């Protein structure tokens, strides 16, 4: 309908893809950090 | 070409650069690196960064 904004840039637990999401004043902050956790 | 100056409740992410600077230790001058100012010596110091 609309595209009001856009942007373009063993298996034993090789890494972790964790992301926290929060919002302030409408502006939105993505947080990403692919920590290697083999445990 | 239209340039819209909407300073609404959403944050302002539209600013612009000017000029150049080169400041060395043993002197004492101002500074402005995207907003923060201050008066003093600007030493190419031995500190860490990330």
């Amino acid at each position: 309908n609309n595209c009001t904004f856009e942007y373009v840039s063993q298996g034993n637990f090789k890494n972790l893809r964790e992301f926290v999401f929060k919002n302030i004043d409408g502006y939105f902050k993505i947080y990403s950090k692919h920590t290697p956790i083999n445990l | 070409v239209v340039l819209s100056f909407e300073l609404l409740h959403a944050p302002a992410t539209v600013c612009g650069p000017k000029k150049s600077t080169n400041l060395v230790k043993n002197k004492c001058v101002n500074f402005n690196f995207n907003g923060l100012t201050g008066t003093g010596v600007l030493t190419e110091s031995n500190k860490k960064f990330l």
